[PDB]
């Protein structure tokens, strides 16, 4: 099952990053 | 000298006049070609304006008939000494200003022209409704009591007749008047145009005074002095300006001594009381339907003179 | 469509706009002119070089 986030690399970790702005400006209420 | 025969064919056929018809569900083609006159409008294609033949000498002919073209006059005007919700069969007033080089004319309809007469002292209420504030045409005559106060106000209007299409810009209004001919809009559906004039500022002069009847009844017009404001008043009418001038006369006969009663003429050109001037012609019969006005408001009765002629005279005195 | 709560508020219900968009006119035309000396003779047939 893909998942849509993006992904950077710190030394061990390859931690992803994702952002929820654009899922509630849609519902207009504050992030 | 054979081609002087081929040159009397290509000149001689007039009009058609008469024409035998048998039946009338038949139509044949000889009633169409009686029956079709040429457009003035079409769609851009050679074949397409060959067709409308309006490349043809003064007078529409497919490669005289007792039609007149219409003429069109142009006027410049400001945005706010007009309200783009006017009707478009109505007659305009231009004021001559008083600059040598203007460029930018000053036109008024009468219910505009009808706020340059009330502010200074129904229908009233939508002229006060349309033009809101009196100041933004108070300025577009500079000294308007001094001309009402010698009485030199009628020579300095000439009227331009019925209107027909309002380019609505945002500063400078491009409005096109008929100054003479045969009152028919610019319009891709080419539409029928009928002026209207206000009812309240429009008495009828046949009905009032309650055989030969014409087919070409005019319409005119009239500025009169009062001195509770000068009015503006229209007339219809099936006689001649001589007949004109003696009925309006009559008409007047209360006003006159009015406004003699109220306001000695001290000076020696106060004693004009106005003057009258032909609008033009319309058909007789059908003339003068009533119909209605709506603004977002209100609502004036207001009369529709029909398929117009405008013909501007000039000012021919009351006394 | 909107989030749901778990503290408390008073909470919109299914909002749904209805927004319309009227059309503009636009009326752009220019002027030609051309000579009658050029329509005349645009309407008759020559026989001369």
């Amino acid at each position: 099952v893909p998942i849509s986030a993006a992904v950077i690399k710190l030394g061990n970790h390859a931690v992803a990053v994702e952002s929820l702005q654009k899922m509630y400006n849609d519902t207009q209420s504050p992030y | 000298r054979r081609r002087l025969q081929r040159r009397i064919a290509g000149l001689l056929p007039p009009p058609a006049r008469r024409l035998n018809i048998s039946r009338g569900s038949e139509f044949t083609r000889d009633v169409r070609g009686l029956v079709e006159e040429h457009a003035q409008a079409s769609s851009l294609s050679a074949a397409a304006v060959w067709r409308a033949g309006l490349l043809a000498p003064g007078e529409v002919a497919v490669a005289w008939s007792g039609w007149r073209p219409p003429v069109f006059g142009d006027f410049l005007i400001h945005a706010s000494s007009f309200n783009n919700a006017e009707a478009t069969g109505t007659p305009l007033f231009q004021f001559k200003q008083s600059d040598p080089f203007s460029g930018v004319d000053a036109v008024f309809t009468p219910l505009s022209l009808f706020i340059l007469m009330n502010h200074g002292r129904g229908l009233t209420r939508m002229a006060n409704l349309l033009y809101d504030s009196p100041a933004t045409l108070a300025d577009l005559v500079p000294d308007f009591g001094r001309l009402v106060a010698d009485r030199r106000f009628h020579n300095f209007i000439t009227p331009v007749g019925p209107l027909v299409e309002n380019i609505k810009s945002t500063y400078l209004n491009k409005i096109t008047t008929v100054v003479h001919g045969p009152v028919v809009s610019k319009a891709i559906p080419r539409s029928t145009v009928k002026v209207t004039v206000p009812q309240e500022a429009f008495v009828d002069l046949d009905a009032w005074l309650s055989q030969p009847c014409p087919a070409d009844a005019r319409l005119y017009v009239a500025l009169t002095y009062e001195e509770a404001g000068p009015r503006f008043t229209f007339f219809q009418s099936s006689r001649g300006h001589c007949q004109i001038m003696n009925i309006l006369r009559i008409y007047y006969s209360p006003s006159i001594m009015h406004r003699y009663a109220v306001v000695q003429p001290l000076h020696i050109e106060e004693l004009t009381f106005g003057a009258v001037a032909c609008l033009g012609t319309f058909s007789a019969t059908d003339g003068w339907r009533r119909s209605a006005f709506n603004y977002r408001g209100s609502s004036l009765p207001v009369v529709e003179i029909d398929s117009f002629y405008s013909n501007v005279s000039d000012w021919e005195v009351i006394l | 469509p909107t989030i749901a709560h778990g503290d408390g508020r008073r909470p919109s219900k299914q909002r749904t706009f209805i927004v319309v968009k009227n059309c503009h006119k636009h009326h752009i035309s220019t002027e030609m002119e051309l000579s009658m000396l050029d329509l005349e003779i645009l309407h008759s047939i020559p026989e001369t070089p």
